[PDB]
RNA sequence: GUAGG
C-alpha cells in the first residue's frame, strides 16, 4: 500500500478483468434453486457456489483443487472466490 | 495488585516520552510472551524473566516491572 | 354513589360540567363510518335535540358519491343502493387466538340496469371481510391489537400569507387554494408590482390571461378593477386579448409542443378545476372558504366557481392595498386580513373513520377503474353484477392500510392509562402531511388556539417534540374536523349553567373569562377585576360585568396523562412534560395499590380504560372464581365474565385480573366487577407509594442515583410479572419434512429429560440458557464426511445422520418457568400458512424483582437508576423505628425547578396519619369545615384536583394538627422536618430530615433487557462485519467520533485492532481466536474486508482503482 | 475559456484517451457482493442491482433481436434510449426525472447510491465498523471504587473473557479438554466464576460513552466482578463523560493485543487524565454532592 | 419573540395560574424545540472542524526561526498602576516565549520556557505592557509545524511529545460546548437585520 | 486577530473558556490556499486557489529559471472548501460529497498518497500519529550484560 | 434487502439476518484441537499403525484409501492392511486412547 | 414508527 491511483478505466481494462461474460438474464432455477448458466450467478464465469464443489456432478471433492471440468467447466477452489471474480456485458 | 503500581513517572523519565514507552513496553511483554509460551524448542534468542514472576501472571505486567527497574535498557536501529 | 372508592377532596369550586367519555374519539368516528345503529340513535339524539349532525353514514356515502358506470353510449349502469353487515363469524377471544383480522361480512345490492335491454337486475355481492374495531376500541389484526390514530392535516380553504423581501424592500402577498384532493392553485400579487397565477407553478404568466380565457370581459373586467391601479397597469400591460387567443396561449404555456386547440384546452380546464371526480372540495373545504370569502350561502358541494375565483382575487387586491376592512363579493361586509396557518380555524383532525374513508375510497376508485375497463371489454347481456366487480382492490387497500402504514400503530399495552394516551393521540406525522424532516419552528411550538385543543405540556421529548400531542380533556371534534371546547356561559354578570360548544375560529370573536377567578356567594363575580383572555392570545384584564364566556373546568388544558399529576400548579413544564412521558411506562406489580395522594381524576381514566371489567346490568353476584364471576340480573339473564389470566401483553406484561365483588353483594350497571392491570378498586394504581427522605447518603445517591431499603426486595412491594413467547416451525423444505421429536439426534440423555412426548417442554418445567423447549430435527442434508470425523466415527463406532439438530433453545441470558404451551397442526382442523406443518408456542414466566439496575422515576419527573439496596437495618431509621423505604438526592430539587414533590411528600405523610379538626376556627380549618375534610382517619386517600389543589397554608396547618401515631406526640416538626437516627453510626442526625410518602413507579427500561455483551458471534453477509442488535449477539458499533478521540490518544495500535482484528477480516478472527486459546501472541493483522467490497464496486464503474507500490506494483 | 482549459490540459497531460467517456463494457458486481441469499419459508432476499442488471441484459438482448433482423430507424433508435435509460439507472437511479422505482414503494438502489451519504459505505462501514469483544449496559454510582476501577456485571465479563476463561480452565485441569472447557464455562458453574476473577486483574477495558465529545469519552480501568446487572463507575470520572445516572448505557471494550493494552495502561488510563484538554483546568473533580 | 405585556406574578412556591401556566408553556417547548436542532447543528459543525482539522501533527523538535507574535501581556491599566488583562489565561498562558525579554538590562523571562502565574506576575510587576510569545501562525517547519511553537499540551501540562496529533484535539475542544452554547437574541426587537 | 477576537467573545459570552492555540491551527488552515494573479510566467492558470507550499515552490523554480515570478494574494475560504480541494482524494471522498469529487479524481488521475490519517483509516495501516510515527516503531529491545551475568 | 425495516438508523432489513457461510471462529478452532489431539494420539500408536490408519480415513489427504489402495505403496496385501486396520481400531478403542477423543465427539 | 440517551 504505497498509492491509490484511479482513473478512466478503458473498454480493454474491463475486458481484462471479465474472465468471461454474462448472455442471459437468468439467475437460478425455481426448483433445483442452482444457478443457471451464462447469466447472472452463472458459476462458470464467476465460480462454484460451494467449497471445490461443481454444478455437474462430476467433482465434489477438495483434494483435486484447482481444475477445471470440462462438463460444467467450474474450476474447482473455495467459494470465497466469487466475490472477488466479476465477468462483463457487452452492448 | 492494579494497573497503578507501577507509577508511570519514573517510566518515562527512563524512556524520555510517552509513546516511546507503550511502543518499548509492548516489544519486552511480547518478547516475554513469546517466551512463555516456547512449550519445548528453547530457542536461544528468548529470554526469561529478569524479574521474579508469579505462578499466574499478565506479561505486560512484567514488561512494566523490568522498565521501572531500570535494569532493561534500548536502543533505536 | 358507589361508583369510586370514597376519597377526600381538597378540591375548592365545584365543576357542573363532567367529563365526556374520554374514548369518543375513536368510537364515534368509527360509529360515524359504519353506520350502524348507534350512529343513526345519536344522529336522532342530536336532531330531536336541535344538534346539527350528518345525517348520512360514510360507507353509503361513499358508495353513492360513486355513480352509476356509463360507457361511451351510455346505455347501462350499476347502482349500489343499500349496504349491509353480518355477524362477525370468530369471537373476538378466538381471532386473538388463532390469528384472524376480526372483521365481518359486508353485502350491497347491485342494480343493473340497461336501457336498451330496459330491464333491472338486482343481485346483492360480497366486497370482502371488513376489519371491525371493538368496543374496546382497537382493530384486531392478525391476532395483534393496533389502533388507528387521528392525523392534523391543515383544512381545505383559501389561504392568505404576507411576507417581507429584502431585496424588495416592500410586502409581499400571496394565496394559495389547498384542495381536499385536486391539484393545488396559488395567487401571488406584486412580486414584482404585477399579479400573476401559479397553474401548479408551471410557467412564468400574468393573471389577465386567465381572465381572458373565461367567459368574463376586458370591459366588465376594468369595471369592476377599475377602483384598484396594480389590476389596470396589469391589464394594460397585458398586450394579448380575446378569449381564443389567451385560452390558446396558455393551453401552449401548460402543453407545449403541440400545436393549441381551443376545445381541447377548454376540456383540459374543465377538468382540472370545474370537473367533479378530478377536484375534490370536502364539505369542510366548501364550508371554510365561504366563511372565508364571505360569499352567502354559495353550492353546499360542488367545485370552485369562477365567482369563487374572481372574489379570492378581490380579496387579495383589497389585502395588498391597505384596505382592512371590505364589502365582500355578492356577500357582506368583511375584514380583509392575513391568516396565519398555526390557527386550528385552520387545522383539522382525520379521525380514523376518515382515514379508512379514504382507504375504502382509493379501493373503489380501483374497482371503477376496473369495471370501466371489463365493460370496454365485454358483451352485453353477459353482464351481471355478480361478475363483473373485483374485490380485490378493495380488500387489498383496506388490509395495506392497517399493515405497513404509520397512522396504524402498534398498541401500547404497558397500562390502562398509556392505553387511553395512545387512543387520543393527535399524530401529525403521516401521508399527506407534516413530515419529520418538512417539520419547522413554526409547526412545533404552541399557538394560542390550543387551550382546549391540545394539551401544551406533553410530547414525545425525541426529535419529534410537540408534533405529536394528546387531546385535551373535554375536547369534542366537530363534525367537519375542527376540535370544540365547552364553554359556560356568562349573562350581566352572573355565570349560567348552560354550556356551548366553540370552534378555534368562533372562540377569537367573544372574550373568554377564567375558571379559577372566585365567585360570589351568588352567581354574581366577587371582585369586579377579572382576568381575561381575548383575540391573538391576549391577556388583558377587563374589570366589570363585560364577559360571556368563561372556562368550565380548570383542568381544561391538560389531556388525562398530565391531569393525573397531583400539584401540577408547582411545577417547571420542562418536568412535567417529564412526567407525563413517564407516566405511560410504568409496568403493573404484583398487588395494586392506588395512590394516597393523587388527582381525583384518575378513577375515571381507569373507568373508561377497557383493562377493567365492568357489568353491564345490576343484579346479584351468584359465583365469584378467579377464573370466572356469575351475575344474574332481577330479568333473569345470567352472564358469566371470564377473567384472562396471565396473557402475554403487547410488551410482554402480564394481565392479570383480580376480582373485588362478594358473593352476594348488590351490582350496578358499569359497576367495576374485576380490576386490571396496575388497578385496585377501580381506581388506576401505576406503581406504590413509598416512605422517603431527602438527604445525601455517602454517594450511594450522587447524580440523582436511589437508594432503597431491602424491605422491597423483602415483601415483593416492587415486583413485576414478566411472560416471553416465542415459537418454532415445522416446515416441509426441499430435501424433506422437518419432524417434532423427543429424539433429538447427537445429543446427551438427561437435556431431553423434561419434555413431552412428541419433544415438547413439560408444563411447570424451569428453563436456562441453553435448555431445550421443543426438539426439531432438519429433514437430512448432503453431509460430506470430513476425514479426521471420519476417523474419530470410526474409533467410537458412532454413526453420523443425514438429519441435523435444528432445535429450540432458550436465547442467551434468560431464566423462568413454563406456563403455557400451544399448537397446531396443519392435518389437523387447524389451518395454517403454506408450508409450515405444525407451530408451537410456549410461554415462558418469570417475577423480576426489583434489583440494581431497574429504572425508577417519581410523577414529577424525578428518575434515576437504583445503585444499591442497603439491608433494612443501615436505612436511617425513625423516631419510632420505621425505616425509610427509599433516599433522595436533595441537590435535584432546587434547580429541576420542580418543588411539586416536597407538597406532594408532605401531603402523603399528612394521609397517612390522619387528623382532626373540629371548632378550630382558622382560616384554614373553616377551609377544609366547608369542603368537608375536616375528620379523616389515617390511611384513608385524598384528592388534589390539578389546580385547585392545597394550598401551603392547609398543609401546614393540617401537619400542625396531625393525629399522633403513637405515644401521643406528634412525629413530624411542625417544619416539616423529623429526627433521623443514623442507622449506620448510631448517633442522632444533626438536624431534623424531610420524610414522607410518595408514590413511585417502576419504569420499563429495566435491566435486565439492556443488559448484552459479545465473546464472538454471527455476522453480516454482505460485509462481514458483526451485526448490530441484541437478539443476534451484535457487537457494539465503534463511531468516527469513538475513532477520532483514540486518534487524539496516538494510540494508533488500539484503534488498528479495533478496525481490524475484532471485525471486518474475516482471515484474522479464526488466527486470533486460536491465538489467544493457545496463549501464542497475536499475530500481525491482515487487510480489511470491507476495503476490498469497496475497490471491487468502484472498479465496476468503470474507475481503474489500482493499488500500487512506490517500486512497480504492490504485494497485497 | 479557463474552466475549458482546466480540463482539456488534464486529460492532455493524463495518458489515458478522453474516449473513456462512452463506456462500452458496463462490468458487473461479484455475484456475493449482490447476494440472492436464500430466505427460511420459502422466501427469497435480493439486491436491487440483480433487478437493474437483469433490465439492462434484457434490452440489450433485445437491441440484439432487432439488429440481427431488418427493422425500421425508429424502433432502433428507441431501443438505444432504452438501453442508455437502462445503463445510467444502473449507474445513477434518480440523476434524470423519476427513478426506476421497482417495487413502486421506493425506489431502486444504485451502484453510486451505494457509496455516498451516511447510510453509504464510507461513513458507515469504513469508518466505523462494530466490533466483537464488546458490550453494553446500564451505569450505576458506586462510590467505594477507586480512579481506576470499574465494577463489571458476572455475566458481561464472562461472555467478554471467554478465550481467556476457557485457556485457564483448561491449563487450570478444571476442565479436561477445550470442548469441556467451552461446556463448562456455558454451564456456568463456580469453579468458571473463580477463574476468572483470577484472570481479569491486571487486563484493562475501556469504557466509552455514546455522544463522545471530546477523547475523555474513551477511559481505561481496572475490572472488577460484582453481582447485579449494572456496570458500576467512579463517581469523580462521571462528569467528564457528561454521564448523568438518570439512566445511561456505556460501551465496554476490550484492547485485545498487548499493544493496545500497554497503551491503555499508559495512555488511555483514567488517573492520567486530570485536567481537560480544552483550556487545562481540572474536571475529573465533580461537585454535585460531596 | 413576543414579550408579554402582563408577566407571571407568583412564584412557583405559590403556583401559577392556569393562564400563567399557559404562557410559561409557550416558551419551554421553543426552548426545548432549539436545543433538539442546536445539538444537530453542533455535532454537524464537529464534523466538519475535525475533517479539515486533520493531517496536521506534531513533527518536528523545535522550530527553525526565531520570528513571534505579539500579544498584550496586560491591558486596562489604571491610572497610576498596571493591571493584568482580564482574560489572560485562554490567550499567553502556555506559549513560548520566542525570545528573551530585559526590561531593566536583566533577563527576567528566558526564552523557551512556558509562562505560569509566577513568571506572568513578575513581568506585570516588572511593568512591560506586551509580550511576544511564539505560536503556531509563525512557525516555519519544513514538516508539519515543531512543537515548540505549539507549546505545552494544555491536559499534560507538559511539553507536547512528538506525533501528537493536534488537530483533532482542536476540533474535539471547539466542537464539545456547542450544545452548551443554547444563546439566541431575547427578542427581534421588531426589527429585522438590526 | 478579528477571527480568534470575534470567536473568543461568542464564547465568552455564555461563558465557557477555549485555549487561544486551537483556534489559531484552524485559522491557519483556512489561510492555507492563495489565488493566484497574473500566471503569465508561472504557465498555470491565472485566478485558481494553490496551495501555499507549492506556490512558493513554483515561484522559487521560475525565480531560479530566470522568468519572473506570477503574482499571488492570500485569499479566506471556509473550511469546507479548503477541505474539499484537498491533495487526498480519499479524504474528500469521506467527506460529504462523494460523486463530484470521485468524477475529478478520476478526470485528474491523481494517486493518492497515504500520508494523514483519515484516509489510513480506510487502508487500515497503523495512523501516523502517537505509538504510529516510524521512529517510535522501529526501535529494537534487549537487556544489559550484567542482566545475564546475575541470572 | 434494501427496505427501511423499522427506523432509519436501522436501514436495509438486510442487516437483521445472519448468514452461513461465516466460518465460525469458535468451531474451526475446535476442529483445530480436536486435528491436533488426534495426530498426537495417532502419533502414540506405532509408526505404521498410525500410518496405515491416517490412509484409512485420510488424515494427511482429503480422500481416504481402501484397504486394498493402501495394500499399494507399503507394499502389504489387502488383508494384511485390513488386519492391521482392525489392530489399530482395538488398539485406539481401549479406555487409554478414548478419554481425550470422546469430549471432541 | 415509538421510547430512552
Ligand atoms: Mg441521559
Ligand atoms: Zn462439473
Ligand atoms: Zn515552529
Amino acid at each position: 500500500f504505497d498509492e491509490l491511483r484511479i482513473g478512466l478505466a478503458t473498454a480493454d481494462d474491463i475486458r481484462q478483468w471479465s474472465h468471461g461474460e454474462v448472455k442471459k438474464p437468468e439467475t437460478i432455477n425455481y426448483r433445483t434453486l442452482k444457478p443457471e448458466k451464462d447469466g447472472l450467478f452463472c458459476e462458470k464465469i464467476f465460480g462454484p457456489t460451494r467449497d471445490w464443489e461443481c454444478y455437474c456432478g462430476k467433482y465434489k471433492r477438495v483434494r483435486f483443487k484447482g481444475i477445471i471440468c470440462e462438463r460444467c467447466g467450474v474450476e474447482v477452489t473455495r467459494a470465497k472466490v466469487r466475490r472477488e471474480r466479476m465477468g462483463h456485458i457487452e452492448l | 495488585e492494579g494497573i497503578i503500581n507501577p507509577p508511570i513517572d519514573e517510566l518515562l523519565e527512563a524512556t524520555d516520552s510517552k509513546y516511546s514507552l507503550v511502543i518499548y513496553a509492548a516489544k519486552r511483554a511480547r518478547q516475554i510472551n513469546a517466551y512463555y509460551s516456547q512449550l519445548g524448542e528453547g530457542l536461544l534468542e528468548y529470554v526469561g524473566p529478569l524479574v521474579d514472576t508469579h505462578v499466574h501472571e499478565k506479561p505486560l505486567s512484567i514488561a512494566l516491572r523490568e522498565i521501572n527497574a531500570g535494569l532493561l535498557t534500548s536502543e533505536a536501529i | 354513589a358507589s361508583t369510586a372508592p370514597l376519597r377526600i377532596s381538597f378540591a375548592k369550586i365545584k365543576e357542573p360540567l363532567e367529563v365526556p367519555n374520554l374514548l369518543a374519539l375513536q368510537t364515534e368516528s368509527f360509529d360515524w363510518l359504519l353506520g350502524n345503529d348507534a350512529w343513526k340513535a345519536r344522529v336522532e339524539s342530536a336532531l330531536e335535540s336541535g344538534q346539527d349532525v350528518p345525517t348520512k353514514s360514510g360507507l353509503e356515502e361513499i358508495f353513492e358519491e360513486i355513480s352509476p358506470i356509463e360507457d361511451f353510449s351510455g346505455s347501462m349502469s350499476l347502482t349500489f343502493r343499500d349496504h349491509r353487515f353480518e355477524p362477525p363469524k370468530n369471537s373476538i377471544d378466538e381471532c386473538k387466538d388463532r390469528d384472524f383480522t376480526y372483521a365481518a361480512p359486508l353485502f350491497v345490492t347491485a342494480e343493473f340496469t340497461n336501457n336498451e335491454t330496459g330491464e333491472i337486475k338486482s343481485q346483492t355481492v360480497f366486497m370482502g371481510d371488513f376489519p371491525l374495531m371493538t368496543n374496546k376500541g382497537t382493530f384486531v389484526i392478525n391476532g395483534t391489537e393496533r389502533v388507528v390514530v387521528s392525523q392534523l392535516v391543515r383544512s381545505p380553504g383559501v389561504y392568505f400569507d404576507s411576507s417581507i423581501d429584502k431585496t424588495s424592500d416592500k410586502d409581499i402577498f400571496s394565496a394559495k387554494i389547498i384542495p381536499s384532493r385536486g391539484a393545488w392553485l396559488e395567487m401571488e400579487i406584486d412580486k414584482r408590482d404585477m399579479v400573476g397565477v401559479r397553474i401548479d407553478r408551471k410557467r412564468k404568466q400574468s393573471v389577465t390571461v386567465l381572465l381572458k380565457a373565461l367567459g368574463w370581459t376586458t370591459e366588465q373586467i376594468l369595471e369592476e378593477f377599475g377602483e384598484y391601479e396594480s389590476m389596470r397597469a396589469t391589464l394594460e400591460k397585458d398586450h394579448t386579448q380575446g378569449q381564443d387567443d389567451a385560452l390558446l396561449d396558455i393551453y401552449r404555456k401548460l402543453r407545449p409542443g403541440e400545436p393549441p386547440t381551443r376545445e381541447a384546452a377548454q376540456t383540459l380546464l374543465e377538468n382540472l378545476y370545474f370537473n367533479p371526480k378530478r377536484y375534490d372540495l370536502a364539505k369542510v373545504g366548501r364550508y371554510k372558504v365561504n366563511k372565508k370569502l364571505g360569499a352567502d350561502e354559495p353550492l353546499d358541494a360542488g367545485v370552485l366557481t369562477t365567482d369563487d375565483v374572481i372574489a379570492t382575487i378581490k380579496y387579495l387586491v383589497k389585502l395588498h392595498a391597505g384596505e382592512t376592512e371590505t364589502v365582500g363579493e355578492s356577500g357582506r361586509e368583511i375584514v380583509v386580513e392575513t391568516d396565519d396557518i398555526d390557527h386550528f380555524g385552520n387545522r383539522r383532525i382525520r379521525n380514523v373513520g376518515e382515514l379508512i374513508q379514504n382507504q375504502v375510497r382509493t379501493g373503489l376508485a380501483r374497482m371503477e377503474r376496473v369495471v370501466r375497463e371489463r365493460m370496454t371489454t365485454q358483451d352485453v347481456e353477459a353482464i351481471t353484477p355478480q361478475t363483473l366487480i373485483n374485490i380485490r382492490p378493495v380488500v387489498a387497500s383496506i388490509k395495506e392500510f392497517f399493515g405497513t402504514s404509520q397512522l396504524s400503530q402498534f398498541m401500547d399495552q404497558n397500562n390502562p392509562l398509556s392505553g387511553l394516551t395512545h387512543k387520543r393521540r393527535l399524530n401529525a406525522l403521516g401521508p399527506g402531511g407534516l413530515s419529520r424532516e418538512r417539520a419547522g419552528f413554526e409547526v412545533r411550538d404552541v399557538h394560542p388556539s390550543h387551550y382546549g385543543r391540545m394539551c401544551p405540556i406533553e410530547t414525545p421529548e425525541g426529535p419529534n417534540i410537540g408534533l405529536i400531542g394528546s387531546l385535551a380533556s373535554y375536547g369534542r371534534i366537530n363534525p367537519f374536523g375542527f376540535i370544540e371546547t365547552p364553554y359556560r356561559k356568562v349573562v350581566e354578570g352572573q355565570v349560567t349553567d348552560d354550556v356551548d360548544y366553540l370552534t378555534a375560529d368562533e372562540e377569537d370573536r367573544f372574550v373568554i373569562a377564567q375558571a379559577n377567578a372566585a365567585l360570589g356567594d351568588d352567581m354574581r363575580f366577587a371582585e369586579a377585576r377579572v382576568l381575561v383572555r381575548r383575540r391573538g392570545g391576549e391577556v388583558d384584564y377587563v374589570p366589570g360585568d363585560d364577559v360571556d364566556y368563561m372556562d368550565v373546568s380548570p383542568r381544561q388544558m391538560v389531556s388525562v396523562a398530565t391531569a393525573m399529576i397531583p400539584f401540577l400548579e408547582h411545577d417547571d413544564a420542562n418536568r412535567a412534560l417529564m412526567g407525563a412521558n413517564m407516566m405511560r411506562q410504568a409496568v403493573p406489580l404484583i398487588k395494586s395499590e392506588s395512590p394516597l395522594v393523587g388527582t381525583g381524576m384518575e378513577y375515571r381514566s381507569a373507568a373508561d380504560a377497557g383493562d377493567v371489567v365492568k357489568a353491564e346490568k345490576a343484579g346479584v353476584v351468584q359465583e365469584v372464581s378467579a377464573d370466572y364471576i356469575t351475575t344474574t340480573n332481577d330479568d333473569g339473564t345470567y352472564i358469566t365474565y371470564r377473567l384472562a389470566k396471565f396473557s402475554r401483553s403487547n410488551q410482554g406484561t402480564s394481565v392479570n385480573q383480580k376480582v373485588i365483588v362478594a358473593e352476594g353483594d348488590r351490582i350496578i350497571e358499569g359497576q367495576v366487577l374485576a380490576d386490571g392491570p396496575a388497578t385496585e378498586n377501580g381506581e388506576m394504581a401505576l406503581g406504590k407509594n413509598l416512605l422517603v427522605a431527602f438527604m445525601p447518603w455517602e454517594g450511594h445517591n450522587y447524580e440523582d442515583a436511589i437508594i432503597l431499603s431491602q424491605r422491597l426486595v423483602q415483601d415483593d412491594v416492587l415486583s413485576s410479572i414478566h411472560i416471553e413467547e416465542h415459537e418454532v416451525d415445522a416446515r416441509d423444505t426441499k430435501l424433506g419434512p422437518e419432524e417434532i421429536t423427543r429424539d433429538i439426534p447427537n445429543v446427551s440423555e438427561e437435556v431431553l429429560a423434561d419434555l413431552d412426548e412428541r419433544g415438547i417442554i413439560r408444563i411447570g418445567a424451569e428453563v436456562v440458557a441453553g435448555d431445550i423447549l421443543v426438539g426439531k430435527v432438519t429433514p437430512k442434508g448432503e453431509t460430506e464426511l470430513t476425514p479426521e470425523e471420519r476417523l474419530l466415527r470410526a474409533i467410537f463406532g458412532e454413526k453420523a445422520r443425514e438429519v441435523r439438530d435444528t432445535s429450540l433453545k432458550v436465547p442467551h441470558g434468560e431464566i423462568g418457568k413454563v406456563i403455557g404451551v400451544r399448537v397446531f397442526d396443519r392435518e389437523e382442523g387447524d389451518e395454517l400458512p403454506p408450508g409450515v406443518n405444525q407451530l408451537v408456542r410456549v410461554y415462558v414466566a418469570q417475577k423480576r424483582k426489583i434489583t440494581d439496575g431497574d429504572k425508577l422515576a417519581g410523577r414529577h419527573g424525578n428518575k434515576g437508576v437504583i445503585s444499591k439496596i442497603n439491608p433494612i437495618e443501615d436505612m436511617p431509621f425513625l423516631e419510632d423505628g420505621t425505616p425509610v423505604d427509599i433516599i433522595l438526592n436533595p441537590l435535584a430539587v432546587p434547580s429541576r425547578m420542580n418543588p411539586g414533590q416536597v407538597l406532594e411528600i408532605h401531603l402523603g405523610w399528612l394521609a397517612s396519619r390522619g387528623w382532626d379538626v373540629s371548632g378550630l376556627a382558622e382560616e384554614w380549618a373553616q377551609r377544609l369545615q366547608v369542603i368537608g375534610a375536616d375528620k379523616v382517619e389515617p390511611g384513608t386517600n385524598v384528592a388534589t384536583p390539578v389546580f385547585d389543589g392545597a394550598r401551603e397554608d392547609e398543609l401546614a396547618g393540617l401537619l400542625q394538627h396531625t393525629i399522633p401515631n403513637r405515644d401521643g406526640e406528634r412525629m413530624v416538626l411542625p417544619s416539616g422536618k423529623a429526627r433521623l437516627f443514623d442507622g449506620r453510626s448510631g448517633e442522632p442526625f444533626p438536624e431534623p430530615i424531610s420524610v414522607g410518602y410518595m408514590y413511585i413507579l417502576k419504569l420499563h427500561h429495566l435491566v435486565d433487557d439492556k443488559l448484552h455483551a459479545r465473546s464472538t458471534g454471527p455476522y453480516s453477509m454482505i460485509t462481514q462485519q458483526p451485526l448490530g442488535g441484541k437478539a443476534q449477539f451484535g457487537g457494539q458499533r465503534f463511531g468516527e467520533m469513538e475513532v477520532w478521540a483514540l486518534e487524539a490518544y496516538g494510540a494508533a495500535y488500539a484503534l488498528q485492532e479495533l478496525l481490524t482484528i475484532k471485525s471486518d477480516d474475516v482471515t484474522g478472527r479464526v488466527k486470533v481466536y486460536e491465538a489467544i486459546v493457545k496463549g501464542e501472541n497475536i499475530p500481525e493483522p491482515g487487510i480489511p474486508e470491507s476495503f476490498k467490497v469497496l475497490i471491487k464496486e468502484m472498479q465496476s464503474l468503470c474507475l481503474n482503482v489500482e493499488v500500487l507500490s512506490s517500486d512497480g506494483m504492490s504485494i497485497e | 475559456a479557463l474552466k475549458r482549459l482546466k480540463v482539456v490540459s488534464a486529460f492532455l497531460q493524463t495518458s489515458n484517451s478522453p474516449k473513456g467517456m462512452v463506456l462500452d463494457c458496463v462490468p458487473v458486481i461479484p455475484p456475493d457482493l449482490r447476494p440472492m441469499v436464500q430466505l427460511d419459508g420459502g422466501r427469497f432476499a435480493t439486491s436491487d442491482l440483480n433487478d437493474l442488471y437483469r433490465r439492462v441484459i434484457n434490452r440489450n438482448n433485445r437491441l440484439k433481436r432487432l439488429l440481427d433482423l431488418g427493422a425500421p430507424e425508429i424502433i432502433v433508435n428507441n431501443e438505444k434510449r432504452m438501453l442508455q435509460e437502462a445503463v445510467d439507472a444502473l449507474f445513477d437511479n434518480g440523476r434524470r426525472g423519476r427513478p426506476v422505482t421497482g417495487p413502486g414503494n421506493r425506489p431502486l438502489k444504485s451502484l453510486s447510491d451505494m457509496l455516498k451519504g451516511k447510510q453509504g459505505r464510507f461513513r458507515q462501514n469504513l469508518l466505523g465498523k462494530r466490533v466483537d469483544y464488546s458490550a453494553r449496559s446500564v451505569i450505576v454510582v458506586g462510590p467505594q471504587l477507586k480512579l481506576h476501577q470499574c465494577g463489571l456485571p458476572k455475566a458481561m465479563a464472562l461472555e467478554l473473557f471467554k478465550p481467556f476463561v476457557m485457556k485457564r480452565l483448561v491449563d487450570l485441569n478444571h476442565a479436561q479438554n477445550i470442548k469441556s472447557a467451552k461446556r463448562m464455562v456455558e454451564r456456568g458453574r463456580t469453579v468458571v466464576y473463580d477463574v476468572l476473577e483470577e484472570v481479569i486483574a491486571e487486563h484493562p477495558v475501556l469504557l466509552n460513552r455514546a455522544p463522545t465529545l471530546h477523547r475523555l469519552g474513551i477511559q481505561a480501568f481496572e475490572p472488577q466482578l460484582v453481582e447485579g446487572k449494572a456496570i458500576q463507575i467512579h463517581p469523580l470520572v462521571c462528569t467528564a463523560f457528561n454521564a448523568d445516572f438518570d439512566g445511561d448505557q456505556m460501551a465496554v471494550h476490550l484492547p485485545l493485543s498487548a499493544e493496545a493494552q500497554a497503551e491503555a495502561r499508559i495512555l488511555m488510563l483514567s488517573s492520567n487524565n486530570i485536567l481537560k484538554p480544552a483550556d487545562g483546568r481540572p474536571v475529573t473533580m465533580p461537585t454535585q454532592d460531596m | 419573540n413576543e414579550t408579554i405585556p402582563r408577566p407571571i406574578k407568583a412564584s412557583f412556591r405559590e403556583g401559577l395560574s392556569v393562564l400563567e401556566y399557559f404562557i410559561s408553556t409557550h416558551g419551554a417547548r421553543k426552548g426545548l424545540a432549539d436545543t433538539a436542532l442546536r445539538t444537530a447543528d453542533s455535532g454537524y459543525l464537529t464534523r466538519r472542524l475535525v475533517d479539515v482539522s486533520q493531517d496536521v501533527i506534531i513533527r518536528e523538535e523545535d522550530c527553525g526561526t526565531e520570528r513571534g507574535l505579539k500579544l498584550p501581556i496586560a491591558t486596562r491599566d489604571a491610572d497610576g498602576t498596571l493591571r493584568k488583562a482580564e482574560d489572560v489565561e485562554t490567550s499567553v498562558y502556555a506559549r513560548m516565549l520566542a525570545e528573551d525579554v530585559v526590561i531593566d538590562g536583566k533577563v527576567i523571562a528566558p526564552a523557551n520556557v512556558d509562562l505560569g502565574d509566577v513568571l506572568i506576575d513578575a513581568l506585570v510587576a516588572h511593568g512591560v505592557e506586551e509580550v511576544k510569545t511564539r505560536s503556531i501562525l509563525t512557525c516555519e517547519s519544513q514538516v508539519g509545524t515543531c512543537a515548540m511553537c505549539y507549546g505545552r499540551s494544555l491536559a499534560t501540562g507538559k511539553l507536547v511529545d512528538i506525533g501528537e496529533a493536534v488537530g483533532i484535539i482542536a476540533a474535539q475542544s471547539i466542537g464539545e460546548p456547542g450544545t452548551q452554547l443554547t444563546m439566541r437574541t431575547f427578542h427581534t426587537g421588531g426589527v429585522a437585520g438590526d | 486577530v478579528h477571527l480568534v477576537g470575534e470567536v473568543q467573545k461568542v464564547y465568552n459570552s455564555q461563558g465557557v473558556s477555549i485555549h487561544d492555540k486551537h483556534i489559531e491551527i484552524i485559522i491557519r488552515q483556512m489561510l492555507r490556499r492563495v489565488t493566484i494573479i497574473e500566471s503569465g510566467d508561472a504557465e498555470l492558470l491565472p485566478g485558481e486557489l494553490v496551495e501555499r507550499t507549492k506556490f512558493e515552490t513554483e515561484n522559487r523554480r521560475v525565480v531560479q529559471e530566470g522568468g519572473h515570478p506570477a503574482s499571488g494574494r492570500p485569499q479566506l475560504m471556509g473550511i469546507t472548501k479548503a477541505s474539499l480541494a484537498t491533495e487526498s482524494w480519499l479524504s474528500a471522498a469521506s467527506f460529504q460529497e462523494t460523486t463530484r469529487v470521485l468524477t475529478d479524481a478520476a478526470i485528474n488521475a491523481k494517486s493518492d498518497s497515504l500520508i494523514g490519517l483519515k484516509e489510513n483509516v480506510i487502508i487500515g495501516k497503523l495512523i501516523p500519529a502517537g505509538t504510529g510515527l516510524s521512529r517510535y516503531r522501529n526501535i529494537r529491545v534487549e537487556p544489559t550484560e550484567e542482566a545475564k551475568a546475575a541470572m | 434487502l434494501h427496505t427501511p425495516l423499522g427506523e432509519d438508523g436501522d436501514s436495509e432489513f438486510g442487516d437483521l439476518i445472519e448468514d452461513s457461510e461465516a466460518v465460525v471462529p469458535a468451531d474451526a478452532v475446535s476442529f483445530t484441537l480436536l486435528q491436533e489431539q488426534l495426530h498426537s494420539v495417532l502419533d502414540t500408536l506405532s509408526e505404521r499403525e498410525a500410518g496405515v490408519v491416517s490412509m484409512r480415513f485420510g488424515l494427511t489427504d482429503g480422500q481416504p484409501k481402501t484397504l486394498d489402495e493402501i495394500g499399494k505403496v507399503y507394499g502389504v496385501t489387502r488383508e494384511r492392511i485390513r488386519q492391521i486396520e482392525s489392530k489399530t481400531m482395538s488398539k485406539l478403542r481401549h479406555p487409554s486412547r478414548s478419554q481425550v477423543l470422546r469430549d471432541y465427539l
